[PDB]
């Protein structure tokens, strides 16, 4: 019980399609092209979440900021919450004071 | 719709011009006599004949600097050294055997070029570096 | 059609005649201003650098590589290099010509 | 057929002394040695740190990573408001939520709470330094080639791929020209074709991409293109406001 | 001569460096605990119950009840104001002399807030309440220079090491906008904003810069070849005669009060793209500028 | 728009005369001056009457 009694189906990689190939790739767009552009504008992903860093209260109040606004009722309530929440547990909970 | 009236002008570009920084450290003019009132030296040219090298910063200073851990430990670091570093230990251990009276505790970390001593010794590697051209 | 050269081999064997020869290539680049200790003379000229090293490469079918031409300052230098022979054999080529005994047997699959 | 004998631009410190390449061609197949090129020690024959190639190439990996694994907590998971018994009498465990990460289909306690960033910004100079340590080891280990340009006499890759097995260059090969713009049509149209044998513009040039492809190719303007970008980073002051303001010497 | 090409050519007869055998540095990556094992789980680092185990325990400072150490102190005024205070970097004349030596200030023009900001000789943080450089008498005996050099505090001995090379020093008031502009101008010029008026100095600081004993740049300049004479009495050596020398017309470039920029004068925009300078001919604007 | 002009300039398209305030702009500005920055001889008539109180 619990383990497969075949081997599962065998993982085939491309170590050299064209996004491995290539990864990396101006990541000194910078300090090889005077500057114009910074390697934190080559990340793609939220709009609250490029070139920025933090820990999940300091996360969910950023996104809260910056697209709280265009958030669905449902999502924006879930994110007031946990908001409170991680609001009491990092300031009033833990071993360390 | 009227507009306040200007003039362009390129003669007084010029005071604009000397409100611009470099990026470049300017390289430190001749100086008729040496050391400079400030008490700077430029590098001995030709470079010394020693098996190791200390480059000066890109500030042109020597690169001696203290060092201090858990309020108490006092080192001085020797940074930038080229060649051989376990010549240059040793001439440190021979300058410095008669200011302490015993030999110093050193670190030679040879993959960043850096000799570490036990004790503050700024002022005298300084003085004892730059009696040997670098 | 265009043909690529049959790959090269590493292997490399210094002539007997290497000295010989090599004095010859330095007179042919440097001239004969100073014969004398002409295994003194400085390779500090990039153009009589290349040209030496150029001359070596073509006639003896062995380069000096990047990784050591800052090394070749002097003709002593050059002519130290290419008295060190190289190999080319595989490790399977060099184990079984290695007077294996007669309880030693190696096999190679790939 | 002159030598091309390519000096460096930029001030080598006097106790140094130029490391050299040869000049290569992609022109026919035993066109290598088509000149001698210095290179600035500082640049090609830096202290080898892989301890700093692995800062460098970390970096890479993981800046620009977001993580978009989520899980819902208790609090999210759907219904769940109501305690499932009495607190005292059943005889059973006691729970306040039938969605408590005891339960099955209940929430996750500790799990992750994506989208999830990792930036982070070795100080520039760490990274310039990477790229000349990488440089450097290249040279030192007979894996780097400077050609005078990239043309090849075809656009066809079967042609780049012979005459790298001729050379004796390795499995991958990563191509530097100077500019993406004015690149050969030749090498655009053989590389384009390629997988292993990667073409890309000066600018680009990384770590990873480095460590990943075996063999490095630069032409000559690249090589001057290089040595004055790193070496720029170890005269410059600490600036006062970001580089792609106006200076007075920069750029250029 | 050693280690250094001991290295490299120690890399040429190991493998090829690769993404498959890099590493971090030995004693840069502390290993992560985990609350798992004999060690580390069971009660975890936590304790036994009360509150710390429970993660309850009460906030920083207090002390279970006890009226807390940092409440039974009285209130009293030391950082009362602070905000409003006004902060000096300093500038020492070893530091003067030591920039001027390498190369990084030039002592051959006028020296104000510009070139030592450009030379790295000082960071000024106007954000955080500071209004200019303090000219501080440090390195005074060793100090042979003669400069140009506009300040906005500066010590007596200070003075008496510039004047004593030649030099002239005068002490120049700008408040928190100028200031902010004076020392990055590129940044204010990227604004399309016309130059600023440097204002006046309030009225508590209007006797210091009317003063002809700190050299103020209000202050009367007939009144400065007494001042400058009585510092020389004062510490023993000789006035030199400034007019004299070659260099004059430079020792006596100074900015109007009204101006932040040598040569540049309020209400003009500076065109960097193209180069230029537009100045308004608009007689209010004109007016409003020059008052 | 006036920072469209300060980094292309005249290829921005920005007529430079919106650069400097407007008649009503400019009232706005010199009353703030006359309201909260006196003139030099205000600061030292008032530093002069200040004193002598004290005295
Ligand atoms: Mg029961």
């Amino acid at each position: 019980i619990g383990i497969r009694l075949t081997l599962p189906p065998p993982k085939v990689v491309d170590r050299w399609n064209e996004k491995r190939a290539m990864f990396g790739v101006y990541d000194n767009i910078g300090i090889l092209g005077n500057f114009e552009k910074h390697p934190k504008e080559l990340i793609r992903g939220p709009i609250w979440l490029r070139g920025w860093k933090g820990n999940e209260l300091q996360r969910c109040i950023r996104k809260r900021k910056m697209v709280g606004s265009r958030m669905f009722a449902d999502d924006l309530h879930n994110l007031n919450k946990r908001i409170r929440y991680l609001y009491k547990h990092f300031n009033r909970h833990g071993k360390f004071r | 719709p009227d507009y306040p009236r200007f003039v362009e002008s390129v003669d007084e570009y010029q005071f604009v011009e000397r409100l611009l920084p470099a990026t470049r450290i300017p390289d430190p003019p001749k100086h008729e006599h040496y050391p400079t009132p400030s008490g700077w030296q430029p590098p001995r040219d030709p470079p010394p004949n020693l098996p190791y090298f200390v480059r000066r910063s890109r500030m042109h200073n020597i690169p001696v600097y203290k060092d201090i851990t858990h309020g108490n430990r006092q080192m001085t670091v020797i940074r930038k050294v080229e060649g051989d570093i376990w010549a240059l230990q040793k001439d440190v251990e021979d300058f410095l055997s008669p200011l302490l009276g015993k030999t110093p505790v050193t670190q030679v970390n040879e993959v960043t070029g850096t000799l570490r001593i036990k004790g503050y010794f700024d002022q005298e590697l300084k003085a004892w570096l730059l009696e040997k051209g670098f | 059609i265009l043909v690529c050269p049959p790959l090269r081999s590493r292997a490399y064997t210094p002539p007997e005649d290497l000295q010989s020869r090599l004095e010859s290539y330095v007179k042919e680049v440097f001239g004969s201003s100073l014969p004398s200790n002409w295994q003194d003379i400085s390779l500090e000229d990039s153009r009589l650098k290349f040209n030496l090293l150029a001359h070596l490469a073509d006639d003896l079918g062995h380069v000096v590589p990047n990784s050591r031409l800052h090394q070749m300052c002097r003709v002593r230098d050059v002519l130290d290099f290419y008295n060190v022979p190289i190999q080319d054999r595989s490790k399977f080529d060099e184990l079984s010509a290695s007077n294996l005994p007669p309880n030693l047997k190696i096999t190679w699959s790939y | 057929p002159e030598p091309v004998l390519r000096k460096v631009e930029l001030p080598v410190p006097t106790h140094r002394r130029p490391v050299q390449a040869w000049v290569e061609s992609l022109r026919g197949f035993e066109q290598e040695r088509v000149g001698l090129a210095d290179l600035h020690p500082d640049v090609f024959a830096t202290a080898p740190r892989l301890d700093i190639l692995h800062q460098v190439a970390m970096w890479q990996k993981n800046f620009k990573r977001i993580s978009y694994a989520k899980t819902k907590t208790r609090a999210e998971v759907r219904g769940g408001g109501r305690k499932p018994w009495p607190q005292k009498g059943t005889g059973r465990a006691r729970h306040g939520s039938i969605r408590s990460p005891l339960w099955r289909g209940g929430g996750v306690a500790h799990g992750p709470r994506g989208p999830t960033s990792y930036y982070y910004m070795l100080p520039m100079k760490v990274r310039a330094l990477g790229l000349k340590v990488a440089l450097t080891v290249k040279l030192a280990q007979d894996d780097l080639h400077i050609m005078d340009s990239l043309e090849l006499p075809t656009g066809d890759p079967q042609y780049l791929t012979e005459l790298a097995h001729y050379r004796r260059w390795g499995d991958s090969v990563l191509l530097v020209d100077l500019t993406h713009e004015e690149m050969p049509q030749s090498i655009v149209e053989a590389t384009s074709r390629l997988k292993t044998f990667n073409l890309i513009p000066a600018v680009g040039l990384n770590v990873h991409s480095m460590l990943k492809h075996q063999t490095l190719v630069l032409t000559l303007p690249t090589v001057a293109f290089l040595e004055d970008k790193l070496l720029w980073q170890d005269s410059r002051y600490r600036p006062l406001y970001p580089f792609s303001l106006p200076y007075s010497d920069f750029p250029r | 001569q050693g280690g250094g090409a001991r290295a490299l050519d120690l890399l040429r007869g190991l493998p090829r460096v690769s993404l498959a055998n890099l590493k971090p540095n030995p004693g840069s990556k502390k290993p992560e605990r985990r609350p798992r094992g004999r060690r580390r789980g069971r009660k975890c680092g936590r304790g036994h119950k009360g509150e710390r185990q429970r993660g309850t325990r009460p906030r920083l400072g207090f002390e279970g009840g006890q009226t807390p150490f940092y409440i039974r102190i009285p209130k009293y005024g030391f950082n009362e104001g602070h905000s409003f205070r006004r902060q000096y970097k300093p500038l020492s004349l070893n530091r003067l002399q030591y920039l001027i030596d390498l190369g990084r200030v030039d002592p051959s023009q006028p020296i104000d807030l510009t070139q030592l900001v450009n030379g790295r000789g000082v960071t000024i943080q106007p954000l955080k309440r500071d209004y200019g450089v303090q000219l501080v008498e440090e390195g005074a005996d060793t100090f042979t220079a003669k400069v140009n050099i506009e300040v906005q505090l500066a010590s007596e001995l200070a003075i008496a090491a510039i004047e004593k090379n030649g030099g002239v020093v005068t002490t120049a008031f700008y408040d928190p906008r100028s200031l902010d502009i004076v020392c990055k101008p590129v940044p204010f010029f990227l604004r399309g904003q016309p130059i600023p008026k440097r204002m006046l100095p309030p009225e508590e600081l209007v006797p210091y810069y009317t003063d002809a004993k700190n050299r103020g740049y209000l202050a009367d300049p007939a009144k400065f070849p007494e001042a400058r004479l009585e510092l020389a009495r004062k510490y023993g050596y000789i006035l030199p005669d400034i007019t004299k020398d070659e260099l004059f017309k430079m020792l006596c470039t100074r900015k109007d009060p009204r101006q932040i920029f040598f040569g540049l004068a309020p209400g003009w925009v500076v065109n960097m793209a193209d180069k230029k300078i537009l100045k308004p001919t608009d007689e209010n604007l004109l007016k409003y500028y020059t008052s | 728009a006036a920072k469209q002009f300060a980094r292309y300039g005249a290829a921005s398209g920005v007529v430079p005369g919106s650069l400097w305030p407007s008649p009503e702009q400019l009232r706005e500005l010199e009353a703030e001056e006359r309201e909260w920055y006196p003139s030099l001889a205000t600061m030292q008539e008032s530093l002069r009457v200040k004193q002598l109180a004290e005295e």
